[PDB]
């Protein structure tokens, strides 16, 4: 069975296992001939039902479209000769760290100037993916990569999809359950199915605050718990701040969480310090997605035009 | 002003290509309205 | 060549996998047309977009550039291709529903084996498998561009009539069914051929642009008149080779 | 056989199922009913 366009994974030598996932999940590797370091992600198929997971097909279809500096790059898709099963692997350019790990390590240090560039790179990635009608849908520290050279990359488009620029007609019915709990926007937690770019931007805000807090700022145990935390931080969700939020079937479930005052800047004050930084985190963590700032305008916020301007990430990456 | 004038009928022909496509599908003005739902 | 990977010249097509196992050039052309036929039919029954159908038709045309009709029958691949195309074009149909529709089209009299029979559960496997084989053979290149896109866009830019614009889109679909143009010319060019063709059937002449450029020069740069007439000729050749029935019922009656 | 706005995102596309059932007639009219009818009836191509 010829397969001129689907090279066998063997061409890659598994150098090590990335993180602690499944047996043969993510693998670091070297091209047996160029020595090229690449990351091997197996298309996990426990979703053995309807054939090749559509969710996978999307990731791949999307990865091959998005070709931008701040977007992880898909090299090729390899296979493993099958018999009693067959597997498929995605070959990515290997990336040294993830924002999750760097912030976890009590050792790594960031200068306001350095954060500013991490952010400016994140938002630039988003703006690109969003301008190509693509929603990430899985925003979180762990999926924000940084290379040895200090370049940011948005990763894991396994839950990503296209979206429609339909200011026009009929509302869109996109998949509601998406985005890890801790980085999920209110709209989704209320059942929203006609969301768009603003969901990634709410993650962008949860992340930005992490650069200073060094850990997820809202860690709910349940979806209602999450909503409670969000309320305690961004304020009670009411039609006052969220025009027409009443209509959400699930809203009638917030009844008891109704008195919080927006404490965003206050609670993050002790960590951020910088004013404009407190400002953009405040504008990204806006309850009504329609009033929430977008990638473009975030990229033109004073936080990106005021001393200290953005500097590379050599310092932070200080030999290790 | 528009970039293109409107298409105009050129039925004065000695065009083998047209004759051929005609003998295959039939007269366009006749069939034309059956093509599709609308 | 990555942009040229799935494009072949007349000679290259002159020798396909199928040919290798002794399948006459024409024999293959029919297997292709027939596959298109079943794909379109199953498509309308599953009621997926014509976009999905077009996509599957190409997956199928490219597929038979690597694999042979001898080892993979059209009636087996078609259902898998469509099932895939449906997921790619974001209008996914459940595996069962496709299986059923296929059974219906291929076995009109018989009845849908029990969703518990080995006969059924067996093809659910065969389909899922042919799927992964289809994916691997296309080298996971799922995004397809069809002439339709350029046909619509162009007919609008030349203030083409309503039905002329419709006839045009109609040919674009016939090019995917009746020919291998999707393996020889880029969509933009096909679209030009489709339009050129319709105007020939309807005596519509598209005047030169107020800037001097011909209409097609706004679709693709590589297109020329010579090209248009040549390809239109081949498309007619293909049409004239089908056992074209119309030529006989062409005039006598209508109906209710 | 029925033009669609290229600008439309894939999932926004309309089904391909013609608006009216396909008859058993083989006339100029029914021969252009839909794609399937044109291919099978007018041209005489079939997968069975
Ligand atoms: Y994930
Ligand atoms: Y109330
Ligand atoms: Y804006
Ligand atoms: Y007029
Ligand atoms: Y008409
Ligand atoms: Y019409
Ligand atoms: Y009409
Ligand atoms: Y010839
Ligand atoms: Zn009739
Ligand atoms: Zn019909």
């Amino acid at each position: 069975v010829e397969c001129p366009f689907c090279d066998e994974v063997s061409k890659y030598e598994k150098l090590a296992k990335i993180g602690q996932g499944t047996f043969g999940e993510v693998f670091k590797a070297r091209h047996r001939k160029t020595g090229q370091k690449v990351a091997l992600k197996k298309v996990l198929m426990e979703n053995e039902k309807e054939g090749f997971p559509i969710t996978a097909l999307r990731e791949i279809k999307i990865l091959q479209l998005l070709k931008h500096e701040n977007v992880v790059n898909l090299i090729e898709i390899c296979r493993t000769k099958a018999s009693p099963k067959g597997s498929i692997y995605l070959v990515f350019d290997f990336c040294e760290h993830d924002l999750a790990g760097l912030l976890s390590n009590v050792l790594v240090k960031f200068t306001l100037s350095e954060i500013k560039r991490v952010m400016q790179m994140l938002l630039n990635g988003l703006y690109y993916i969003h301008r190509n009608k693509i929603l990430h849908r899985d925003m979180k520290a762990a999926n924000v990569l940084i290379t040895r050279d200090g370049v940011l990359k948005l990763a894991d488009f396994g839950l990503a999809r296209a979206f429609s620029l339909a200011k026009n007609s009929q509302p869109n019915r996109y998949t509601n359950r998406v985005v890890t709990l801790w980085y999920r926007p209110p709209e989704l937690l209320l059942g929203e199915r006609d969301y768009g770019p603003p969901i990634d931007l709410w993650g962008a805000g949860c992340i930005m605050a992490e650069m200073w807090t060094r850990s997820p700022i809202m860690q709910g145990n349940t979806e209602q718990h999450q909503l409670a935390l969000i309320s305690q931080l961004c304020g009670s969700i009411t039609p006052e701040v969220w025009p027409n939020v009443d209509n959400y079937e699930l809203y009638e479930k917030l009844e008891l969480v109704k008195g919080q005052k927006r404490k965003v800047k206050d609670r993050l004050k002790a960590y951020v310090r910088d004013p404009y930084a407190l400002d953009l985190i405040d504008k990204l963590l806006v309850l009504d997605p329609a009033q929430r700032i977008d990638s473009d305008d975030a990229l033109n916020h004073d936080f990106f035009w005021s001393d200290p301007m953005p500097s590379d990430l050599k310092g932070m990456l200080s030999t290790h | 002003s528009p970039l293109f004038a409107e298409p105009y009928k050129v039925t004065s022909k000695e065009d083998k290509l047209s004759s051929r496509i005609q003998s295959m599908l039939g007269n366009y003005d006749e069939m034309k309205d059956f093509i599709g739902d609308r | 060549n990555n942009n040229k990977r799935w494009y072949f010249t007349r000679e290259q097509l002159e020798n396909s996998p199928s040919r290798r196992f002794g399948v006459d050039p024409d024999k293959e052309l029919s297997y292709r047309q027939q596959a298109a036929n079943l794909l379109q039919d199953m498509g309308q029954r599953l009621n997926v977009s014509q976009l999905t159908i077009n996509t599957a038709i190409v997956y199928m045309h490219r597929f038979y550039m690597i694999q042979s009709f001898t080892q993979f029958p059209g009636n087996s691949v078609a259902p898998a291709a469509l099932f895939l195309a449906a997921k790619v074009e974001e209008q996914p149909k459940k595996l069962e529903h496709v299986i059923k529709v296929a059974h219906t089209c291929l076995h009109p009299q018989e009845s849908l084996p029990d969703t518990r029979s080995e006969a059924y559960l067996q093809q659910v496997q065969d389909l899922v498998i042919l799927e992964s084989i289809i994916l691997q053979t296309l080298g996971f290149e799922l995004t397809i561009d069809h002439p339709h896109t350029h046909v619509v866009k162009c007919t609008q830019l030349v203030r083409a009539s309503k039905d002329l614009a419709q006839t045009s889109y109609f040919m674009a679909t016939n090019s995917l069914h009746l020919t291998t143009f999707s393996l020889q010319y880029t969509p933009p060019v096909v679209a030009c051929v489709c339009i050129h063709l319709a105007c020939k059937w309807s005596n519509w002449e598209i005047p030169v642009s107020t800037d001097g450029k011909h209409w097609w020069e706004y679709v693709d740069a590589t297109v020329t008149l010579e090209l248009l007439d040549e390809l239109t000729h081949e498309f007619l050749q293909i049409l004239e080779k089908t056992p074209n029935r119309l030529k006989r019922i062409w005039n006598w009656r209508a109906c209710e | 056989m029925e033009p669609v706005d290229p600008r439309l995102e894939p999932w926004k596309h309309p089904g391909s199922q013609p608006k009216t059932a396909c008859t058993n007639c083989y006339c100029k009219k029914c021969c252009f009913h839909c794609q399937v009818c044109f291919i099978t009836k007018a041209l005489g191509i079939s997968y069975g």
